[PDB]
């Protein structure tokens, strides 16, 4: 409503401004009574499907897992790389830019010593062995799930993951509930482009003429803090690995365009615009619009 | 099956219309049925009539004494020992479906709350296992013959 | 001023004047009982009405037909505290005249007989208290109004969500009072269809034919109609100007010599003034047009008599060929336009498979009840009874009303069931909303909701107790002989009683009266709900009806509503409010002419007040009552802007009006958050009464009215002084003015003393008047429970100061100094009925006797020879009430028992010990035994005790009225006498009683003696018979329960003090459990040593934004602030003056308010005893939202010598030193809720067991276990808890084998465990055993 | 369940 | 079973067995008439409806009991419910040895401790005080010293005190959400009928003050005691189990 509760606590209120208060109020505790109701009907399904998981052998000794990155997703860094990884047993060995170099020795729980360890070296991705992964049958090996408990150490022989998996994700649930013209480069690195191909064109533009290009950061010593998506169709202004500076204009486009570029020159001929088919003419004054 | 009977025991030559001859036959075998196996408690076929009786009468004298007739006023009215009416009364009774609701809709149902009086508390069985301990020390203190002729008893 | 106001005076602030005062609060319940049970001379509704409608009844054509007469209510048999006690129901005797008449066959008509039966009776019913509420069972019952839809005819929507294809529908539902629903629908074909309730649908047109309207009337009706010419040659078509509206030339349009507009330009206003100046009536077009048009009506070869075309056929250039040679000058058509009137009913055609009348009704008989064959009787009789059966129809008058009022008529009232008109205009409306013009109503706005309540909901069940006597009034009626039977041999009088002990007896809305509190009895009969009989459903709707609407300011409250599985389905009634003639909620308002503020008061409905714009509340008007500012923020259709001074049609009547009575008792609740203050006036209503009433030092003005109209306090009903005050009765006697010539006598109130409330709790009322004071009418004679000198007080304020000590207020918890429980003001009375039967087993009667085998004189102590426990014996847990024996005999005891009873001689009883005894851990005083005995059961001993004792009491309170009353009527006689013959000392030498004969000469004085002579000798007679009937009442036969001989009820008194655990609340939702209770030494204490009662924790004011609680608390600071100073000026006893003086600044106080206090009041005897009243503390009344504004506040706080802080320093009482910081003290109003601790706190060792399944279950009071629900499951699985996990289910529950191995090896000190198997799974193995499979349990 | 009430009587 | 005032009450399926047996014994006797088909027929499509009725009501039109409105429970609704097996459903099976009341503060408790009533404990470890007084022979035996505690005789308090020092008890708060709703606490006694419940404990259960109530369970078995010792006990679980850093966070 487009007329605020101009006053506030320490005054009174008057009728209409409390009579608006109310609403919001009533709607309120109605919600969560019902929030009540959704979360107890989505612990129950939870456990259901999970429950009889147990964790059976010490190591299924296989080499698969998962790959993780960090999160940073277009906006801002919401998880660092060291919370990620923590607690979890390696995949493969990870090395430094340089090589021969074993970093840390294949399975290794990585507990707080090793993690600090990895962020001293620029430590950028991990290959991480994961539960859905684990070969065993009828259970999940020890290695492959993690350490995690009350306690500190890897977990037991016998645990039963898959109630305490359930029960973690459904408590919380209580709780629960036009601008787009140009890039800037928050913070001074250096640009890496992934999977474009371009034509220099008569204005000198670094055209992209694929679907799946994004705009990377380098960093110096482990922090590829931001990144961002250009969208096809693109006025750019850095080319590639030329060094950004603090909040510098990379990128420009119409928000409500998107141009269907040619890598060639050349005239135009119509084919099957014939007018009344699929065009019609609108024609400007003067200037041949 | 009421219908079945008569046209089996007719006879056309005694000049009775049929449609009232049967009606009796009839009119016999439903009230004999609903009599004998509507309850779930069965009673003898002159006690309901003795019965329905009495549903007639508590009407006939519900508005000639002003409220409704004491359970002793009736009494004259009948026939019978006059304190049978109480005795009526209480086996006349339908029984009730266990699975009533109580309130709050609840799964709390009547059923629910009728303890057990069959059981033997635990707190008994204690002393039991205590009262076979006693009786035995007294028992084996004495002299041998007075334990064998305890012993078979 | 009145006398109990001017006893003590409230300081009031608040600007705004008062216009119109708050009315009856119990108006609702009260008025509509009264307008059901009453002579009405006419049909409006009442018994007269429910009468009139199924009767008269007649026989199968035979001319017997039984007419109505008229009907009478006979006295209670017993009236209210009697009625209580024994268990019966208040009730009148129903005695209503009857006429049978009987015509000869056959007549010029003329009966052979009418028996005018005096009176048959049919039932009892209930009737109500002078209070508005029931007694059904010796126990008061409530009869909460209901809400249900209006009738009437309601569009409605169901945008989006439909089909996923968005693509919205509209759908009309007619809803009779009774009768089926008649519904409505589209489908997105565009298919007109109609539904009986949910079944099958059929095509909507089906009906029209079976009301006998053929295709052509139909098409006429629903659209225009386009008539095309074929003129010279080849097609012209007449032309309305504006039709052409909406679209572009279909083709060269051209008439009058000039073509106006050409194939594809748009027509518009250019054209359309040509057209309409120009008068282009005919136009030319092609032959090509009726390609595609639909012909309207029928059209035949007139030669060889055949079908040209049928009706809603599309033509072609070749069916226009065999009319056109026949020379057809006209050819109707469809006018079809997909602005205005779009082909929905021509559509509908297509798919009717019907023609004619009868192909209809058996089709609609086929839907209600399919599989059957249709008959031609059959269907035209089942259909008649649907819409036009005066007795299974009505939509009521209300209905019939709402009818017209939704379809934009005049008339108000007319037919009962629907006409043929009414069914179309239906559809037709409906059209036109789909077509664009017009809206859909919404369920929630309080226009199409309605409101019955107790008046109404008894009629409509007592309506349907007659239709179910008729039948077997007319199966009689049939066959009955002439003059053998009469009118009350067929009618039987069970069926209707039954039919009203159903209602009253068990219903949703019948409930036991919320009684603990005075605020909340009236808060409970004021309410509304929208569930049980007609209503919704908890799991049918749907946040949409819950959600707050605008129509609910000033009529249903905002804020008050319970805060559970239920919010919004309940809506407490405002203020203000006030049920319509016609049922409707409407709401006062003040009629502003132009320039003037009136003071006469205007009614507006719901839908009335949509439309005038409305000023608030809160508007400065002065020197005449003109807008004082040329604009004032006002609302109109449902919001809310600036306005014009000259445009405002009303203002709103007070200020207060949009809360509810609950609400409005709440002070400084303009500043507190909407949420809280929901918390708040739902705690208020569940305050148990505490020992001593106080009074709330921070009032908002609305307790006095609240105290008065609720029942619980005895108003004066004429004035009057006293005569005679006794802590048992009170006597008036009355002022000469009001008193009636003869019957004059005098007012006597019997006040009520201890007895059980429905919540337990103790309902005692005390005087509070002394001899010889001035009373006048409408007067506090003495106050009830939680009422102190006519103020309405549920608590207890004190001293409170806010800071954190020691963790032991950590969350809202609460830290309470000794000060409080040591003077016994938060102790509260509570009273348990403990009842014992004498009942009958096969093997005899059991005794009450006192000789119980194997118990000592310690229990025989406190009892008398007869078996009952003495008054006044304070007894504890364990104590025998009732000694009881039933018999039992040949036990048959076992071999090792037998032998050890033999060795130590016991007389082995024949008799079971069965005593009474009281229930563990509860202990009180015994203050009243009962004994009710079966007719024919002898009395006991201590009953011809009791019978004796009550005999006393009827003889000593009948005789006591009649002594005060022959002597007060004597002595004004003896006095007139004296006027005009006084023989002084010759007249009372002779017996007084002998006096009435004695005359006087000729004047109306002697006729005037006359009267007191008549109703003296009545009173000699009349005293006769009433100890006579009194005394026979007692001794006659207590009826009692089959199997049951004899019954002794025994009252306890149980006095509760206050211990950690018990929750207890400020009135602004903050709760708080109290934690530990502290020496006073250990108090925070300040300079002048005074410490403080409880101490609050600071952190519970910011996150819950409730404000106001600061406020009070500093403002009731100021309040104990003038106390002091007049406490100290009493003592000091320095003179009048200087307490007047001093007085009177603290009631005047700056400026603007509405007071006007003295100097007039008596300036000696009631200022010194005003003075009095005022030393605890002066009560303030902050109103709503008039209330005290924070300058107020703090001058206030100047005068007490006060800082203006509102904080002062304090000491810890145990180190001493300072407190850095000031903290604020201050006194807030405090409530003890009725969660007390010591009956939630359960536990159980061992107990009794469930039969049917072997689980733990409350059985001798030995309480049943906790419940171990599927979530505690879960958690010990996450843990890796095997064991604890299987000893929560196998033996610590459900193995009957297990559970006593485990106690067996318990005592002999091993823990182990033998489980075994759950009987729960292995009553389920026999279960599924019993049904086709054969489940085992195997092995290998 | 083409209600047996009918198909008796049919 | 009989109740008082001489009504009995009785299970639906009563209602429908003896419908079945009638119905069965009138084929029967019809057999032996040589009653037309037209009505053998009719009693058959009545006995093969009235065994459906029986077995599961409401595939049907559902055949109500006698008199009564209500529908009638059958054979399939015994194990059918909401949701299925009933004694698995919530709740879920009511156990001994335990009990509740209102919880409230008590700062000066250290953490591995809980606040039990004095007059509740009593009456929880019943069998326990029976054994040992008898065991050391303040008691005769077990008659004896229910009687002895009956008097409540002073005896019993210092007897007590030995009973109750190593045995933890269980502590649990009404929605158990996550596995730490149940944890374990050792008991120190209190004169007054409230729960003391250690203030940093308040976070994990989500319990306020506003008159929560707790519920007690006694550990039986010497397995179940040290099993809620080294897995149950409060200052073993102080992280929380969905992310690594302390619960136990100051409130
Ligand atoms: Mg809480
Ligand atoms: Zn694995």
């Amino acid at each position: 409503i487009e007329t605020p509760i101009t006053a506030n606590f320490r005054e009174g209120l008057n009728v209409l401004q409390y009579f608006i208060s109310t609403h919001g109020a009533r709607k309120g505790l109605a919600d969560t009574a019902l929030k009540t109701a959704n979360s107890g009907y989505l612990t129950r399904r939870l456990v259901d499907v999970a429950q009889d998981l147990v964790v059976t052998e010490d190591d299924c000794g296989t080499h698969e897992g998962i790959m993780m990155t960090p999160v940073i997703e277009g906006g801002d860094v919401k998880e660092p790389l060291r919370d990620r990884v923590l607690g979890r047993v390696t995949a493969e060995d990870v090395l430094k830019p340089g090589t021969a170099d074993i970093l840390v020795p294949r399975n290794t729980l990585l507990h707080e010593q090793w993690c600090d360890l990895l962020e001293e070296n620029s430590v950028d991705a991990v290959k991480v062995r994961s539960v859905v992964s684990c070969d065993t049958d009828f259970g999940v090996c020890a290695h492959c799930y993690g350490r995690d408990l009350a306690r500190g150490h890897i977990i037991n022989k016998g645990e039963a993951i898959g109630v305490i998996a359930a029960q973690s994700i459904g408590e919380p649930g209580t709780q629960l509930t036009a601008a787009e013209s140009s890039i800037q480069v928050k913070n001074k690195g250096s640009i890496k482009l992934s999977n474009v191909k371009s034509v220099v064109n008569s204005s000198g533009k670094l055209v992209i003429t694929s679907r799946n290009t994004e705009l990377k950061l380098i960093d110096e010593f482990g922090r590829t803090k931001e990144s961002y998506k250009v969208p096809y169709g693109a006025v750019l202004a850095k080319g590639d690995g030329e060094q950004v500076a603090g909040g510098e204009t990379v990128a420009n486009w119409d928000p409500h365009t998107m141009p269907v570029i040619t890598e060639v020159s050349g005239f135009v001929r119509f084919t099957d615009m014939i007018d009344g088919q699929t065009i019609t003419r609108q024609t400007d004054e003067l200037t041949g619009l | 099956i009421g219908l079945m009977k008569a046209v089996d025991k007719f006879e056309y030559r005694r000049g009775y219309k049929f449609s009232t001859y049967a009606t009796w036959w009839i009119r016999q075998a439903i009230t004999r049925s609903i009599a004998d196996q509507a309850r779930t408690i069965r009673i003898p076929v002159h006690m309901i009539e003795t019965i329905n009786k009495l549903n007639r009468i508590s009407r006939q004298m519900l508005q000639e004494m002003g409220r409704e007739p004491t359970p002793e006023e009736l009494a004259e009215r009948m026939l019978m020992p006059e304190d049978k009416i109480r005795k009526v009364l209480k086996i006349a009774k339908e029984p009730i479906s266990m699975e009533t609701p109580i309130g709050d809709d609840e799964d709390s149902h009547l059923g629910d709350f009728i303890e057990d009086t069959t059981l033997e508390l635990p707190l008994d069985s204690a002393t039991t296992e205590s009262l076979r301990a006693a009786t035995h020390d007294v028992l084996a203190g004495l002299t041998a013959r007075e334990a064998k002729v305890l012993r078979m008893r | 001023y009145s006398y109990t106001e001017k006893k003590r005076i409230r300081k009031d602030f608040g600007k705004r004047p008062q216009v119109l005062d708050v009315p009856y609060l119990l108006s609702i319940q009260l008025d509509s009982f009264q307008k059901f049970i009453e002579q009405d001379p006419e049909g409006q509704y009442g018994l007269e009405a429910a009468f009139r409608s199924v009767f008269p009844i007649q026989s199968y054509s035979g001319n017997s037909e039984l007419q109505y007469v008229s009907y009478r209510l006979g006295e209670p048999v017993f009236d209210v505290q009697e009625c209580q006690i024994r268990g019966v129901t208040y009730s009148a005797p129903l005695r209503v005249k009857l006429r049978l008449v009987i015509y000869e066959r056959e007549a010029p008509e003329g009966t052979v007989k009418d028996i005018k039966e005096q009176e048959v009776y049919m039932g009892e019913i209930p009737l109500m208290t002078d209070n508005g509420t029931f007694v059904i069972n010796g126990t008061e019952r409530v009869i909460v109004s209901q809400l249900h839809r209006s009738p009437g005819v309601f569009f409605d929507s169901d945008k989006g969500k439909t089909h996923s294809s968005g693509k919205v529908l509209y759908n009309a539902r007619i809803i009779p009072y009774r009768g089926s629903w008649l519904d409505f629908e589209f489908d997105p074909k565009d298919n007109l269809f109609v539904r009986i309730d949910r079944r099958r649908k059929l095509p909507a047109t089906i009906i029209l034919r079976a009301l006998n309207y053929t295709t052509e009337q139909i098409l006429d009706l629903f659209f225009e109609k386009v008539i095309f010419e074929i003129r010279d040659n080849k097609l012209q078509m007449e032309l309305v100007p504006e039709r052409l509206r909406g679209e572009t030339a279909s083709f060269d349009i051209e008439a009058n010599g000039k073509v106006y507009v050409e194939k594809g330009r748009r027509i518009t206003a250019r054209h359309i003034r040509q057209l309409e100046k120009d008068d282009v009536k005919l136009i030319e077009v092609p032959v090509e047009y009726i390609a595609g048009k639909v012909v309207a009506k029928d059209y035949i070869d007139e030669s060889t008599g055949e079908l040209i075309c049928a009706a809603n056929m599309e033509l072609s250039l070749d069916l226009l060929a065999k009319l056109s040679q026949s020379g057809h000058k006209r050819i109707e058509t469809l006018f079809t336009n997909d602005l205005d009137h779009g082909p929905y009913i021509s559509e509908t055609l297509r798919v009717d498979p019907t023609n004619d009348r009868l192909s209809a009704l058996v089709e609609i008989y086929r839907m209600m009840r399919p599989g059957e064959p249709p008959t031609r009787e059959a269907a035209e009789s089942l259909f008649e009874n649907l819409f036009f059966s005066e007795d299974r129809y009505d939509l009521s008058a209300v209905g019939r009303m709402k009818f017209n009022r939704s379809l934009l008529r005049e008339e108000i009232e007319g037919s009962g069931i629907l006409s043929k008109d009414d069914i179309i205009d239906v559809m037709k409306k409906l059209i036109d909303i789909r077509n664009g013009k017009g809206e859909v109503d919404d369920i929630d706005h309080l226009g199409n909701r309605r409101i019955r309540s107790v008046g109404e909901m008894a009629e409509n069940q007592f309506r349907v107790g007659l239709v179910r006597v008729e039948r077997a009034v007319k199966e009689r009626l049939s066959l009955g002989d002439l003059d053998t039977l009469m009118p009350q041999d067929m009618i039987n009088a069970k069926p209707i009683s039954a039919a009203v002990k159903e209602f009253f007896g068990s219903s949703q809305l019948s409930q036991f009266m919320d009684q603990n509190n005075p605020l909340s009895e009236i808060t409970h009969k004021r309410r509304i709900s929208a569930l049980g009989p007609g209503g919704l459903t908890r799991e049918r709707a749907g946040f949409e009806v819950r959600d707050v609407h605008p129509t609910h300011y000033g009529r249903v409250c905002p804020i008050e509503t319970p805060e559970g599985p239920n919010i919004g389905l309940i809506n407490s009634l405002s203020v203000y409010a006030q049920t319509n003639e016609y049922g409707f909620l409407e709401t006062p308002y003040r009629k502003v002419t132009d320039g003037v503020v009136t003071d006469e008061i205007h009614y507006l409905s719901a839908i009335e007040e949509g439309n005038y714009v409305i000023a608030q509340a809160n508007s400065n008007l002065d020197e005449e009552g003109h807008f004082v500012e040329d604009l004032v923020t006002c609302r109109s259709k449902g919001e809310s802007s600036l306005f014009s001074r000259d445009q405002v049609d009303y203002m709103d009547v007070s200020t207060q009006q949009v809360v509810s009575v609950g609400a409005s008792l709440i002070p400084f609740l303009e500043h507190d958050d909407a949420n809280r203050a929901l918390m708040g006036a739902n705690m208020q209503r569940q305050a148990v009464p505490t020992l001593r009433a106080d009074k709330p030092l921070v009032g908002t003005g609305m307790e006095r009215a609240v105290a008065v109209d609720s029942g619980v306090t005895a108003v004066a009903k004429r004035g009057g002084v006293v005569q005679y005050v006794d802590a048992s009765r009170i006597v008036i006697k009355v002022n000469e003015d009001e008193m009636y010539p003869g019957e004059a006598g005098i007012d006597i109130y019997n006040l009520t003393k201890y007895t059980r409330s429905n919540q337990n709790t103790c309902i005692n009322q005390m005087p509070c008047v002394s001899l010889g004071e001035p009373v006048e009418r409408g007067d506090v004679l003495a106050d009830g429970p939680s009422t102190d000198l006519g103020e309405l007080a549920l608590g207890q304020n004190m001293r409170v100061a806010f800071m954190p000590w020691n963790g032991y207020n950590f969350e809202d918890s609460i830290l309470v100094s000794e000060r409080v429980v040591q003077e016994d003001r938060f102790t509260t009375i509570h009273i348990q009925e403990l009842a014992c039967v004498s009942r009958d087993t096969k093997l005899g009667p059991e005794e009450i006797t006192a000789d119980i085998p194997n118990v000592g004189e310690a229990a025989l102590s406190k009892l008398d020879e007869s078996g009952i426990v003495y008054i006044g014996a304070e007894v504890t847990g364990g104590d025998i009430l009732v000694g009881k024996v039933t018999p039992k005999g040949e036990t048959q005891l076992t071999p090792e028992e037998k032998l050890l009873r033999a060795i130590f001689g016991e007389k082995a009883s024949d008799v079971k010990d069965s005593s009474l005894r009281v229930p563990n851990g509860v202990s009180g005083t015994v203050i009243d035994v009962q004994v009710f005995t079966r007719d024919g059961v002898e009395k006991d001993k201590r009953a011809l005790e009791i019978e004796e004792m009550q005999l006393k009491q009827a003889k000593k309170d009948l005789s006591e009225e009649l002594q005060i009353l022959e002597a007060g009527l004597f002595s004004r006689i003896r006095a007139v006498l004296v006027a005009g013959g006084v023989e002084a000392e010759k007249l009372d030498k002779l017996p007084r009683d002998r006096w009435l004969e004695l005359g006087l000469t000729d004047e109306e004085k002697q006729n005037q003696l006359e009267q007191l002579a008549e109703q003296y000798d009545e009173l000699k007679h009349e005293f006769e018979k009433k100890l006579e009937a009194k005394r026979r009442k007692i001794t006659q036969g207590d009826d009692l329960a089959p199997g049951v001989l004899k019954i002794v009820k025994v009252y306890l008194a149980v006095k509760r003090r206050i211990q950690p655990g018990d929750k207890m609340a400020g009135r602004h939702g903050n709760k708080g459990v109290i934690s530990k209770i502290n020496p006073i030494e250990d108090m925070p204490y300040d300079e002048n040593g005074t410490p403080v009662d409880i101490v609050l924790n600071p952190l519970g004011v910011p996150s819950r934004m409730n404000i106001g609680q600061i406020l009070e608390t500093h403002l009731g600071m100021a309040a104990k602030g003038i106390g002091d100073k007049i406490n100290a000026m009493l003592k000091q006893q320095q003179e009048v003056a200087k307490l007047r003086e001093f007085i009177q600044r603290a009631y005047d106080l700056g400026a603007d308010v509405r007071q006007k206090v003295d100097l007039s009041t008596f300036s000696d005897e009631e200022v010194m005893r005003l003075a009095e009243n005022l030393r605890k503390g002066m009560p303030i009344a902050t109103p709503v939202f008039d209330g005290a504004k924070e300058a107020e506040i703090k001058e206030l706080l100047k005068l007490g010598d006060l800082p203006t802080s509102g904080q002062i320093r304090l000491y810890d009482g145990r180190t001493g030193e300072q407190f850095e910081r000031p903290v604020t003290v201050g006194y807030m109003y405090m409530l003890k809720l009725n969660h007390l601790v010591d009956d939630k706190m359960h536990a159980r060792s061992t107990g009794s067991y469930s039969l049917v399944t072997q689980q733990p279950l409350g059985g001798k009071a030995q309480f049943g276990g906790q419940r171990f629900g599927e979530m505690e499951v879960w958690a010990l699985e996450a843990y890796g808890a095997a064991y604890t996990l299987q000893e929560m289910l196998t033996v610590k529950s459900d193995d009957v084998n297990g559970r006593t191995k485990m106690y067996k090896n318990i005592v002999d000190g091993n823990h182990q465990m033998e489980p075994g198997m759950p009987e729960s799974f292995n009553v389920l193995l026999k279960e599924i055993r019993s049904l086709g499979i054969n489940i085992e349990l195997e092995d290998e | 369940t083409t209600d047996p009430v009918r198909m008796y009587m049919r | 079973v009989p109740l008082d005032g001489g009504r009995f009450a009785t299970s639906d399926l009563n209602d429908l067995y003896r419908r079945v047996i009638n119905r069965n014994n009138r084929l029967k006797r019809l057999l032996d008439l040589a009653a037309p088909d037209i009505i053998v027929r009719n009693e058959k499509r009545m006995l093969q409806e009235a065994v459906d009725a029986l077995l599961d009501n409401g595939r049907r039109g559902r055949a109500i009991t006698g008199s009564n409105k209500r529908p009638l429970k059958s054979l399939a609704d015994m194990i059918k419910g909401k949701q299925g097996r009933f004694r698995q459903n919530l709740l879920g099976k009511r156990v001994d040895y335990s009990g509740r009341s209102v919880i409230t503060v008590g700062p000066y408790l250290r953490l591995h401790q809980c606040g039990l009533p004095k007059k509740m404990a009593l009456e929880l470890f019943k069998p326990f005080i029976y054994g040992k007084l008898e065991l050391r022979g303040l008691a005769t035996t077990i008659k004896a010293a229910k009687k002895m505690v009956e008097r409540e005789e002073a005896v019993v308090w210092d007897i007590l005190d030995e009973v109750i020092r190593e045995h933890p008890v269980l502590l649990n708060r009404a929605p158990t959400l996550h596995r730490l709703g149940i944890q374990a606490f050792e008991p120190v006694l209190i004169e007054g009928k409230a729960i003391q419940l250690h203030p940093l404990v308040c976070a994990a259960y989500n319990a306020d003050f506003d008159g929560d109530q707790m519920a007690v369970h006694v550990p039986l078995t010497l397995e179940a005691q040290l099993e809620a010792r080294a897995l149950m006990m409060s200052t073993n679980n102080i992280l929380s189990p969905a992310n690594g850093e302390p619960i136990i966070v100051p409130s």
